[PDB]
């Protein structure tokens, strides 16, 4: 069979397939129509960034379904002949919105950096979470949770030795990794989750901690990484972009094998990246910690 | 069966709501769904499209609900079991030429209910090749002629009100959980 | 043994409903016959294993 | 339903403290409880730098009703809680019931079944409750029959809980 992709929408694009399909349909399917059954561009906008959180538009669907069923039930009860629906009223027939917040996270602090993976719920992002287990002052250990697959724990693994090897030159004087007992997270602990592809985010999530510096705020970096500290090319970053624009961010790191990959995606989706293609983890180094 | 006898509905939202306050105590967020299918319903000038379906807990009486909706559009109710069904010939029944044969329950419903607008009530549908017959009931666009093994004729049934009920949103049946 | 019955079931069910009953019709008879008055008792080892259909009757 | 989190001692207060878990815990509570004993030891450290209770002795954490299983994340806060209220011997707000998921550096995750847990916490006598802020929109999606005598709280943080759980 032939491989045919159908990737997600952006924000933009899902506004665009809502106002010309998903209102139409769904007033036809009421009965209503567009004289006395208004929903504005700004209520869409509205429901896509916070009472919707997916790369498709099926629950953008239910929510206008839910709207139109509201305002048909409102014109027939004769509450009012024509309805329209606006932001400062969109809580009569909603809820209070799902999604308060585009990230988890405002200002990342030392020990977490951004990251995106891939699932076959399409593109999505995650943060690599990372304190200390004990207080400083014998070997050093790492704990990992998260429900986290053999793979991935096999690259943190490799991740936490890389980035060993990374401290124990770039500055020797700093024991920290290789003297301090370290546990690693990544929330949402009830999925599973597995795949290479957050080697470098774990190294650079280390660094940091280590070094106790954040890295750059709008920053998200995907790869894996080799004991040497190499990257290697990832798949899936068509999801993994439009998830990174869905959630804000303004600096994105690629593995280099894969820019002939990135620039498959249409014009207006990476025009506001600000893209870096990495060889090596010492350019990632240099990006996250320009200073 | 009754041929061409037909109850007039009433789409009245005050009516509904009315019903539904009487028989019913608390659960508004059903109640609201309900008027809200009436009034799409009213506006659509007819209440045939998605198929309602109540489903939750076992044991909280879903039926009272659609005995309700029933009391409120002025359709004539009936009980329609699909637990543990295996054999279509409950829903068409048998051959005429079978020993002791007997027509499918639906055409029972229109013989007990003599009109031709009842509201069937498919309960325990995720219990439920009988996935496949079903289809063909709930789909209007083969809904209009019903043919059965038993009578052998077609029945019109394009505006019987069927509703359903399940223990769980994961129906077995996949096919039917589109419509 | 009710609960060791195969689907017989459904001649079960036939018999056992008070509205149906009434007129239980018969392959050799051809006339319906008024079980409506009998008492019908039931035994099974287990109720893991009698049809559903049944545990509501 | 509901439940509670019960911590003692293993040793003598009089080396790397431990933490035993029982009580047929899942995978994912395991995990759950493992987080919760790292931000309880981080939060203990930066709050109160004197008291090593948490980094020296040896805890054993239990869940009653062993007999039945259980798994989800959703008792991520109620441990941190239990660990800290162990630690500085203080016992909580006697009539407060708390759920949600915590992060590794102390955020409170939104978690299902807002209405059950309402419920059995009103059933239960419970007058105030402690939600994640992202299960606003389920909590008030109930009726108000439901939840009328909740002195409701809702949360981003952990740093929040504490100051609800411990007055004063």
């Amino acid at each position: 069979m032939e491989m045919i992709n159908v990737s997600g929408y952006v924000a933009q694009e899902k506004l665009a397939i809502a106002e010309r399909y998903l209102v139409p349909q769904a007033r036809a399917l009421c009965g209503l129509d567009e004289s006395k059954a208004k929903l504005s561009s700004d209520v869409l906008t509205l429901l896509i960034k916070q009472y919707c959180r997916e790369s498709g538009v099926r629950n953008l669907q239910k929510q206008v379904e839910k709207v139109l069923r509201k305002s048909a039930y409102k014109i027939v009860s004769g509450e009012a002949e024509s309805v329209e629906v606006t932001p400062e009223n969109l809580q009569d027939f909603v809820g209070k919105p799902v999604f308060t917040v585009e990230r988890m996270y405002d200002v990342t602090p030392p020990g977490v950096v951004m990251g995106l993976a891939w699932t076959a719920m399409g593109g999505s992002t995650l943060f690599v979470e990372t304190s200390l287990r004990r207080p400083q002052d014998k070997d050093g250990s790492l704990e990992v949770t998260g429900q986290l697959g053999e793979v991935m724990k096999e690259s943190a693994r490799i991740a936490y030795t890389f980035a060993r090897a990374f401290l124990m030159q770039h500055a020797p004087a700093n024991d920290y990794l290789v003297t301090s007992h370290i546990h690693l997270h990544v929330p949402e602990g009830a999925t599973p989750k597995d795949g290479p592809s957050a080697g470098c985010t774990i190294v650079t999530a280390l660094l940091s901690l280590a070094m106790g510096r954040p890295v750059r705020q709008n920053l998200a970096m995907t790869g894996e990484v080799s004991l040497t500290g190499k990257i290697l090319p990832v798949g899936g970053i068509k999801e993994k972009t439009i998830a990174a624009k869905r959630a804000g961010v303004t600096c994105i790191v690629l593995p280099a094998e894969n820019k002939k990959d990135f620039y498959d995606l249409a014009a207006f989706i990476t025009e506001g990246l600000e893209v870096h293609f990495v060889e090596h983890y010492r350019e990632i180094f240099d990006i996250a910690f320009p200073d | 069966i009754p041929w061409g006898k037909y109850s007039n509905e009433n789409l009245d939202l005050a009516r509904a709501q009315a019903v539904l306050e009487e028989d019913h105590y608390g659960m508004e967020d059903v109640k609201k769904r309900i008027l809200e299918f009436i009034a799409v319903s009213q506006l659509r000038g007819s209440t045939q499209g998605k198929i309602l379906c109540f489903y939750g807990p076992p044991g909280v009486g879903k039926t009272s609900i659609a005995r309700s909706i029933a009391r409120a559009l002025n359709r004539e109710y009936f009980r329609f079991s699909v637990g543990g069904m295996t054999d279509v010939a409950e829903i068409k029944g048998h051959r005429r030429t079978y020993v002791g044969a007997m027509p499918g329950k639906i055409i029972q419903c229109l013989k007990k209910t003599k009109t031709e607008n009842p509201l069937i009530l498919i309960d325990e549908v995720d219990k439920i090749d009988p996935s496949s017959a079903l289809l063909e009931l709930l789909d209007p666009e083969q809904n209009a002629n019903f043919l059965d093994h038993y009578l052998d004729v077609p029945v019109d049934l394009s505006k019987v009100l069927f509703i359903c009920t399940a223990n769980v949103t994961d129906t077995i049946p996949e096919p039917l959980r589109d419509r | 043994e009710v609960d060791k019955i195969g689907r017989p079931s459904s001649a079960l069910l036939e018999l056992l409903d008070p509205e149906q009953n009434a007129n239980f019709l018969d392959h050799y008879l051809d006339v319906p016959v008024d079980l409506s008055k009998v008492l019908f008792i039931c035994t099974a080892n287990v109720t893991d294993t009698i049809p559903e259909p049944l545990r509501d009757r």
